[PDB]
Formats: C-alpha cells, structure tokens, sequence
RNA sequence: AAGUGAACAGAAUUAAACAGUUACGAAA
C-alpha cells in the first residue's frame, strides 16, 4: 500500500571522469579547479545533483514525442519521476537520491597510493598556431565503487502505474552506462557502470517485485 | 573607512574592468567567515586560520596582474599585521565590503 | 495520572542538507539563501517548523481513510497528536518538539575542518542552449549530529490507549530517515538518521515500556 | 509571622519562544508579529500574565479530582495560592510575579549583535499545491537571562502549611521548564530553565530553610 | 519632508511594478531598527552600525535594476553624509517611510 | 460637520459590514491622543507627530479594501491640508469621531 | 588566456474581537 522501495547500487567507475563541483576552495592552492570533496574530511564524494540532471535529459528523448525546450514543461509519464513546476496534480518527486560517498577506500589505501586526485597535463591546437595554453585538468581513480540507493515511494491512492515504473528507471541507467557522466566527456572520461543492481524493502508494506 | 573607499576605487585606469565576481570566490570566502566566528570564541584559540588569511594574499597574488593591482591600492597587507585584538579584527572585516560593494556601482 | 516522557535521540546527518532561511536578512553573507543559524553564536541549528510539518504530511497519507485538502482536517487517529482548528474537545497537541542543536562540536575541530557553511556550484541547463543562469547553493557540514528532545505528556483519561501511540511514534521517525528533511532535498540533500532512540522518564509518574 | 519570602531566579531561554504582542498600535513595522517590548527602551521584556496563567493550567490537573469547566473554580488545595473570584473564604493570593526584564545585557553588546529580535520566515502547504500563503513570525534570542522575583508571603494564621506550600511551588516550576510557555510552542520555541533558584528574605520575619 | 515625497515617487516610467515590499526588506530591516535604538543611548557609541548603513545602499544597487533607479531621484546617498547627530538621524529615519508608504498606494 | 455624517457614511455599497472596530485600532489611536495634548504646548513645537499622522492613511489605504473605499468619499487626505492652526486642528479632531458613532448603528 | 549578472507566482489567512459574584456602610 504504501512501502519504501530501495534501489541499492554500487556505481563503478571505468574511467576517471571529472565534475566542476565547488571550485576554487582547496587547501594551499586551487589550480586546474578542485574537486569537490568532503566537507569535513578528505575523501572525494560525487554530488548527487549531477545524477539528476544528466539521467533526466537522456531519458526525455525515447519515452516522449513532443521535443520541449524548458524541463517541467514536457509530457507526463516521465514528469512525475523527477517534478512538474506547472502542473496542479501533483508537484512532489518520487524519486530521492543521495550523495555516495567513496567506500572503495577501506581497502585501497592498504596497497599504498598517495592521494585521491591526481593532475593530468594536456594543451590544445588551434590548427593554425604552434602548442600554446599549458593548461592541466584535476582527474581522479579508476575502478571506484560507491553506495548510491535510490529511494523510491508511491502515492497508495495513485497505485496503477507500478510495473510501467520499473522498465524506465531500469532503461535509464543502462542507457547513462552507454554515455559519458559529468563535464568535459567528450574525450571518454565518463561511462559508468551500475554494478549489483538490486532492490530490497525497507519499510515493510509491500513485497519484493522487482530485482534487476 | 567608507568615505575614502569611494574615491581610492574609482581611481584606477582603462574602463570595462575584466576582474569579474568569478575570479575573487576565493578570498572573499575566508573574511566572511571571520567576522561570525571571532564573535563566539576567543580571538587566541583560533591561531589556525589568522595565519592562513595572509597565505591567499601571497600566493594567490602572484598568478595574475589583476590581483596585485587592487592590494597595493587598498593597503591589504598592511592592516594585516596591525590588528592583533579580537576587536581591532572585526574592523578590518567591515572594510572588506567597500571593495565588494562599490566595485559593482559603477559596472560590475 | 500526569506523566513527562522524553524521547531523547541523535539526528544522525548521514548527507549535508539546505534549509532556507530569512531571505534578504543576514550579516556579512546574504548570497544564494542564507541559511538560518543562531542569533547568538555561529553554528547553523535547524528549526524545529520542518520537523512538524513534515512529519505530519507523511504520516497522513498512509494511516488515514479520506483524502485530505486542508491543514487541521486529516482523519482522526492523528489530530489529536499534532492539533486540530475545528474540533472543539481538544486544541493544544500532545507532541512538543524542540529546537535541536549541533551537539558535535566537542570533537569537530579534532578531524580538520574549514567552516561551517560553504558554497556549492550547482547551476542549470537550458537544452536549447549551453550554459545558463549560473546559480548557487548554500549547504552545511556533513555527518552531523543533533540534539533531539521528544517532549510527551498525558491528559490522564488519554492512558487506555498509550501503547497505540509509541508504534505510530516510532513509524513516523523510522519513515522520515528514508526521505529528505528540509529544503530542496530532491537532488539528494536530506535523508536524515535517528541514531540512539531511546526513552526516559523526568517527571517520573509512569514506569517505562519501550527501550529501542 | 507575616513575611516576605523572595524566590529569586533567572529564567535562562534554552530555545526562542515567540509572544504576541499589541499588533495594530507599534510604528510602522507592526506586520510579521509584532514582540510586545518596553514601551521607553528597546530591551524586549516578557509580561508576567502568560506565567501565572500558564503555571496555574498545569497546576489544575495533576493536583485536583474533578475536571475544571470554569476559571477560579478548581480543587481547593491550589485555589488559595492565585487566587479565587467565586469563594467568600479567601481572595487574595499568596504568589505575586514580575515583569522580568533582559538584564543579559551587560555582555551582549560584547559580541555584536544586529538587533535584540530576529524575523523569521514560515510558511504552509495546503496538501493540493506548492508554496501558499508566504507568512513570517518573530522570535526572540537564545541563552538569556530574566530578573525573575517570586513575591511570596503568608497570613500568618496560615502556618501550619507552609511545608506543604514549598513542594507545590517547587513541583510548578520545574514541571514548567517541560514545556513551552508564551505562544507558537507547539513546534518548539518555548522551554524555559530556571537556573539559580534560591530563596531570601527581604522583611525578615521567617527563618531560611528551603533553597534549591 | 512629506509634500514633495508624494510628486517625486509617482514619477517614474512604466507602470506595473514588479517590485513589492518584500523584496526590499534588507535595507528596510536596519533603519527601522535604528531609530529606537539611537533614542536611548547616545550617537558616538553606535560605530559600527552607521558605516554599515551606507553599504546596505551601495551593494543592493547594483544587483537589482528596480534600486539604482530609485536612489538617483530620491537622493539617498546625499542625506548619508549631511547627518552627524543624533537629533538630525531621527528626520532621516521618518523620510524613509514616505518611500514605501506612498509605494504602494498606486498598486503594490 | 455632524450633519453630513448620517448620509455620507451610509451610502456604501453591499451590506453586511466585514469591517469592525478592532481592525481599526492602529489609524484610529494617534487622533485620540492629539486632541489631548495639542492644548498643552503650542503646535510648532509638535513637528514628528503631524507628519507621522499622514502615513497611517497610505500605509493601511493600501493593505484593505475597506480603508480606501471610505477615505476617498469621506475626504481625508483633503482636511489634512488646509489644517496648520491649532485651533483648526481642533476641528479636525471632532469628525472623526462621527464617521464611528454613525457605522456601529447600522451594524458593527 | 576563454559571455559567468538564482529565474519565475502567493506578501500572513480562516475561529473567537468585555464574559460575571455587585453597589451612600453607622450621627444631627
């Protein structure tokens, strides 16, 4: 009637991509834009707002027929897992993300690294001049597990769309695995892999229906 | 304190100022969270982010010509070893916004 | 008869949350939503109005039997906890809740931290085009710890039924730790965790049941 | 014989209570709740009508055996100590308060601060839409200090209680600080501490026994 | 004071303002707020409060295209400097309510 | 003066008043306590509380529909004018109090 | 080195706005 269904996911990192967190604010120096990291300790964490923005408008291409311009302004099957500004039925998200922090690095640093991020050096050609602009990017491991879990609740009263539900959350991330995540992913830096892709129940209203 | 920041800052030289608010998100950080914490605890227990202050307008100054040519004007590194009272640095902090708020009347 | 129970807990902050507070109403930095913190010291404490409206809304749309339209007019199991406009046998709530403050400061400082707030880059994409309206956000730390206080009483005549309400009391918190707690929670903000839930008694007129 | 018992306390605020004061009559700014403060200075002070009608509430049903359906009108134990209009025994009371005063400030100007009370913003969802209605409150500081004077003094020919009296006034104020007091405490602005409770004698006439 | 407040404010361009009163409560909340306060003690006290009285009027300027236009005809900044005691204080915090008063008797 | 205060105020519109006294308890304070003490000292030396007089009818016309709808055909703003004598003042003072005799009688 | 101007609505509302035990006391 009305559960707590989590999505519970290890998203694995086959390439270090990069995302323009907050930059400028590192230690003793900010150059080639930090990474955003922790808060309070060291260890990288990826932001949950890019997952959000990324896998909505990969997804609004193939379950829709009208392109729109403007998000919260195009059809509804697909509006109602991320919000409507417009609309007067609903309003709220059934879909609640979280900010997955690095848990690969209980075992990692028992190896013997240095640190989390390192600095790549890369230039540009205009293809009209020589080599110029020594610039560098911030990249970061390979091969990084995290605790993503996707929390998902119905509505009780609204209960009619359950299994139409499950093939778009399913289809949207193996269609981001497929596809660069975060900035500069022109150069295949990003394409993720959701490994472990399992559901469970948390609260205890309702059974275990979908699994992969 | 405001009177004279009006004048010291108009004066400088060629207009269309390319010193945008995207480039100055560093040290304008720390002095806004100076003022809120001295107020709480003593001024001798935190020794770990004094020193740190003067750091940004040494390092971060030399990575580009539009930054050495504001400190130099407005005297930023002088006030910087007269304060040493925990009232004394709550004057500085106020200071700060006359760089901050009279850049943008004039442009932005 | 007249008993005083307290439900002292730890809102655990398992991921950095936003609250919006007095906008246009600040100090030295009122940019992107100065979030509200104490008029006396610098630590960002949490107002105790989020914790009882949303608990409420939760809890209203899965132990009801009508569809509710306006505040105050939700069934009937629950108006007696939070409040009712309408009724006439009882106004004042038997909930009383409590400003909880940030507690963790007593070993924060140990672990290296920079501030309390900082400014994450978080902006939007306008599809048509590439990047517009830069804006930005405003979160805390993250890992946080809360001092909670349950203020519970009785009326006398309400104790044939006090064992019904500790199962509703300890749904409503187990529901709200999968859910997100404040403002703008969408992009995975939230998500709250009630850690040591434990009760006491401080009047002393009552022997004590639960436990965990 | 007769004498003047002063029970004198400072009310410390652990959290910001809000208290309606004279709206439609202040300057200008009498939106947003206007905080009834001294009618010659800035300093907010608290009325003592919402401490005596307060304490008598929480008095009147705990100590009595039948529910109270009009005021003055309660038990008997408890009738002679604020005081009764409906009984030609006795009229005036033993308990005379004090509009306490902030006397917190000799050291809150030493931490600068913008303005002895704050504005809060609230608002509420009418459970079919967003945002609605963008209401705001006003609150008070937290951590500060009340000259609070308990006036108390016997008839003389009631001496024989006057033990009894002492467990009664002890049981009201510390059963006070487990709730909150002055208005819009149902989501946890009240819940004052009297901190440094002792006991003095200002006429002279009664030995020093009770303190704490 | 009052009559020539009345004529200058309706006095603007197109109509339907998209500025309310709610927008404004930054530089609105400290002049309030100063006046029963300068009644009770004395004006060489109160510093720190004056200066950053004047910034509220500089940094909300260039943020906001509905602020710079109403400065400029209502001369703000001017009555900032003439002031210096705290009997000519108090006409300046009584002028500044015949600017949101009058605001909003034409639409809000 | 009291005669056109029958007929003036009871040519409204829809009946069934929303409006009663306790909502008018903020313009209705500061005429009381003018009468009473414009006879004591002269009325130059009273110069803050005539100008503050005219703000309560803007500030308050604006916010309720039934506060514009009655000053316009009363004529307030109009009176406020043509008064600078204190014996004029005086005269002021005493039609107000019919425009509050003669709304409670046909309702409340 | 590389256009960076948080965008768009509601601006505090619906109850209740003097309830009662009651009046020259003992001299010319």
């Amino acid at each position: 009637t009305f559960a707590k269904i989590k999505f519970s996911a290890q998203i694995r990192l086959e390439t270090g991509l990069h995302i323009g967190g907050s930059d400028a604010f590192a230690a003793i120096g900010a150059i080639a834009s930090p990474v955003i990291k922790d808060p309070i300790t060291n260890i990288p964490i990826i932001p949950g707002s890019s997952l959000k923005g990324k896998m909505r408008t990969l997804l609004a291409k193939v379950y829709n027929e009208k392109v729109a311009e403007k998000p919260s302004d195009d059809s509804d099957i697909l509006s109602r897992l991320f919000g409507n500004s417009k609309d007067k039925r609903f309003k709220m998200g059934r879909l609640i993300f979280r900010d997955a922090f690095l848990s690969n690095a209980d075992e990692l640093d028992s190896l013997g690294v240095r640190s989390y991020t390192e600095v790549k050096f890369e230039n540009t050609i205009d293809r009209i001049t020589a080599e110029a602009n020594p610039r560098q990017i911030e990249r970061a491991i390979r091969n990084s597990t995290f605790d993503f879990e996707l929390i998902y609740e119905i509505t009780d009263e609204n209960e009619n769309q359950v299994e139409e539900d499950f093939k778009v959350i399913r289809d949207g991330l193996k269609l981001l695995e497929l596809d660069y995540l975060g900035g500069s992913g022109s150069r295949g830096y990003g394409k993720v892999a959701f490994e472990k892709l399992k559901a469970t129940t948390v609260f205890g209203n309702y059974d275990v229906k979908t699994l992969n | 304190k405001a009177e004279r920041a009006i004048s010291l800052l108009e004066k400088d030289n060629k207009g269309n100022y390319l010193l945008t608010t995207s480039q100055i998100r560093k040290l304008l950080s720390l002095c806004s969270s100076l003022y809120d914490r001295s107020k709480e605890r003593k001024f001798d227990e935190l020794i770990n982010d004094v020193s740190y202050l003067r750091v940004q307008f040494v390092y971060q100054a030399g990575r580009e010509i539009a930054v050495k040519d504001l400190i130099e004007k407005a005297q930023i590194l002088e006030a910087l070893k007269e304060i040493k009272d925990r009232e004394t640095l709550q004057r500085f902090c106020r200071y700060m916004e006359a760089l901050v708020a009279y850049f943008k009347f004039y442009g932005g």
